[PDB]
């Protein structure tokens, strides 16, 4: 009771200024979020002027000219309307249809299902004082979409990546087809090349035996957060691969890589920062291991012409 | 400096107000984060957009009730697929289809047999960008089924001046004629038969040399005028070239409109002119050429 | 005694809040970042998780 009495009081002042510095936090964010919630009182919006030339896909359409990255506008198929899409006509060659983008989270990703069918998020954006949008905006092309590509014939899948220190890696995949939804967007992928580990088949680097395996994504479903289709076999509704705000992906046990996770911004986060303690957030561990999200990470699929 | 060991009672439950107080303006603030996300998942809203209506061209679609300008898709008969196409439609339910346009030389022309062919520039909305249809997709919309088509040629020079001529029974051919432009007669206009030919005093055949009756279309790398020599490589276009021109919506556009020889290292005359208009020193600021059925041109 | 128990639970307790906060924040940090493509504009801002990193480490050092 000497200096025991002594220590008490400290906590009594150490707690509470700790207690009233977080519950005037608490004040700031309350505050952030009813700045932010009346600017959506109004949209942001785009002025995309239609390119004339088209096609079935990016590949036809730098085949006739289209030789500017932009956006285009593709009918893969004459059973659905044609639709909107983001062609990369420089990157390797051109003709890349741009079916996934992330590069300053502008946009949610972690989605339900019926979002991830269908395809979320803008397209393009206008560039510099101009009638046409030549930047891409971040969006997940939708699953439907990206299934009736990869099927129209043998298509290659090339998946670039930069950290916060402006590095680039990049994964190819001279293979790569992803079912309909009646078989869940099953993917397969193969004929790997790159400097960013293939993740996909191989799962994570720093992993050994079925710890490795379980991380594998070729072969896998596709899950959202309110659709399990993972790896992970039990009745425990908390051992999910994808829970709240988490990306759909094709996980499996879970995962060497999810390009859908969350925007953390700077790259590095903890366990007290994820929402749930789990690896969310755009990741590639076999080049910056696990907990570090990408700044900038694309997805896009041509053509295959061997 | 440590008061009362009889206050911490009183204290300990002090903390654990702030304490509870903070955990629920914590709950209410994570609803408050609920709901702010369910108003950031649409996109931004696209100022541009097109019309479901549709059909074999912009008259089809105007006489279906189309009332007002921009983009629609329409799908001649004998065409494979649909594509997409400035409408314009007017106070008359007239639905002309644009396949040309030009009004500020912020596309290049200077372009190959593909591209002529395809299409390139941006369609809009607004008609207030520069374009080229595509040969094959010109041809398709001119030879529908029995269906005689006008081409309205539509010129405005620097000074709010607009004239315009046309043409009836306008047509393009296949490819295998390669794209080659015909009508059967000049249906008037305050701009001139250009199309027809023209004498510049140059030669005694000018007239000979500069109609584009008949003419197939040519680009630099296919090279189908009536010249020893490449007139499309020449003034850096494509168009239905003869030896080489009259008429030529396609030309270089020269800002201000007045240009001479001391324009190019061969003072050429390629710049947007209609001779039977303006010299053939003086580039229009603007250019429309538009198709329509010709039972319709009043 | 017992007024001790009561020190060793908000303790653990404003541990647990302190946690919890630095997610609320980066959670809201994404979320209004999200709005850049949706709405007008998006509050421009910067999260300050050292304040509340030393908030952590001050504590243990009193836990004990
Ligand atoms: C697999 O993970 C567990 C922890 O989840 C770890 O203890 C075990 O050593 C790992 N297996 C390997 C590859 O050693
Ligand atoms: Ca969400
Ligand atoms: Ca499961
Ligand atoms: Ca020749």
């Amino acid at each position: 009771d000497e200096t025991v009495n002594s220590n008490i009081p400290t906590n009594l002042r150490v707690l509470r200024s700790i207690l009233e510095n977080l519950r005037s936090k608490i004040q700031k964010l309350e505050s952030d979020v009813s700045a932010q919630m009346e600017y959506c009182r109004t949209p942001c919006t785009v002025s995309c002027n239609i390119p004339v030339v088209s096609g079935k896909e990016c590949e036809e359409i730098i085949r006739k000219g289209g030789e500017t990255s932009e956006m285009y506008l593709i009918q893969p198929d004459s059973s659905v309307k044609p639709y909107r899409v983001y062609c990369d006509m420089n990157t390797e060659n051109g003709g890349w249809t741009v079916i996934q983008n992330r590069q300053d989270g502008s946009v949610d990703f972690g989605r339900k299902w019926d979002p991830y069918k269908q395809g979320f998020g803008n397209v393009a954006t206008n560039t510099d004082g101009k009638n046409y949008c030549g930047l891409p905006g971040e969006y997940w092309l939708g699953n439907d979409k990206i299934s009736q590509l990869t099927r129209m014939g043998p298509t290659e899948l090339l998946i670039e990546m930069e950290d916060w220190k402006g590095d680039k890696v990049k994964a190819h995949y001279g293979g790569f087809t992803v079912q309909n939804e009646a078989n869940k967007y099953q993917i397969s992928v193969n004929k790997y090349r790159g400097t960013a580990g293939n993740a996909l088949m191989d799962g994570a680097s720093q992993l050994m035996g079925e710890n490795r395996t379980m991380t594998i994504h070729n072969g896998m479903f596709f899950s959202t957060y309110d659709r399990d289709n993972d790896g992970w076999l039990t009745s425990d509704p908390r051992k999910q691969c994808s829970k709240e705000d988490g990306g759909g992906w094709w996980y499996n046990r879970c995962h060497a890589a999810n390009p859908n996770g969350r925007y953390y911004w700077g790259g590095q986060y903890t366990w007290d920062m994820a929402k749930h303690g789990t690896d969310d957030g755009v990741v590639w561990m076999n080049w910056k291991g696990s907990w570090y999200s990408m700044r900038k990470m694309s997805m896009k699929i041509r053509p295959f012409f061997p | 400096y440590e008061a009362s060991i009889l206050t911490h009672d009183s204290s300990i439950r002090y903390l654990q107000e702030i304490y509870n107080s903070n955990n629920q303006k914590i709950v209410n603030l994570k609803e408050k984060v609920a709901q702010l996300a369910a108003q950031c998942q649409e996109p931004c809203k696209d100022t541009v957009q097109i019309h479901d209506i549709t059909g074999k061209d912009c008259q089809d679609i105007a006489n279906k009730g189309a009332k007002q300008s921009g983009l629609y898709f329409i799908k001649p008969l004998k065409a494979n697929q649909q594509f997409l196409v400035y409408c314009e439609i007017d106070g008359s339910g007239n639905g002309w289809t644009v396949f040309q346009k030009r009004l500020d030389g912020s596309v290049d022309f200077k372009k190959n047999w593909i591209q002529y062919k395809e299409g390139f520039g941006h369609l809009s909305p607004t008609g207030t960008t520069e374009f080229w249809l595509g040969n094959e997709k010109i041809h398709l919309i001119s030879t529908q089924s029995a269906i005689p088509y006008a081409l309205r040629v539509e010129l405005e020079d620097w000074n709010g001046r607009t004239s315009t001529a046309d043409y009836a029974m306008f047509k393009v051919g296949p490819e295998a004629d390669k794209y080659r432009l015909t009508y059967a007669y000049f249906a008037g206009g305050d701009a001139g038969d250009a199309f027809d030919g023209f004498d510049f005093g140059d030669d005694p055949s000018d007239k000979f040399f500069t109609s584009h009756n008949g003419m197939q279309f040519s680009t630099w790398d296919n090279d189908n005028d009536k010249f020893e020599g490449n007139c499309a490589e020449q003034d850096g276009s494509g168009w239905w070239m003869n030896k080489c021109h009259a008429g030529h919506l396609n030309g270089v556009y020269y800002q201000g409109g007045t240009y001479s020889k001391a324009s190019t290292p061969n003072g050429y005359d390629n710049g947007i002119i209609w001779a039977t208009w303006k010299t053939r020193w003086y580039s229009m600021k603007k250019t429309t050429m538009k198709i329509i059925p010709f039972n319709r041109l009043t | 005694i017992e007024k001790v128990q009561h020190i060793q639970l908000l303790q653990k307790n404003v541990r647990a809040q302190l946690v919890d906060m630095k997610r609320l924040e980066v959670d809201i940090d994404i979320k209004i970042r999200s709005c850049r493509g949706s709405c007008s504009r998006a509050l421009a801002r910067e999260v300050d998780l050292k304040d509340y990193e030393d908030q952590q480490k001050q504590l243990e050092q009193v836990i004990a």
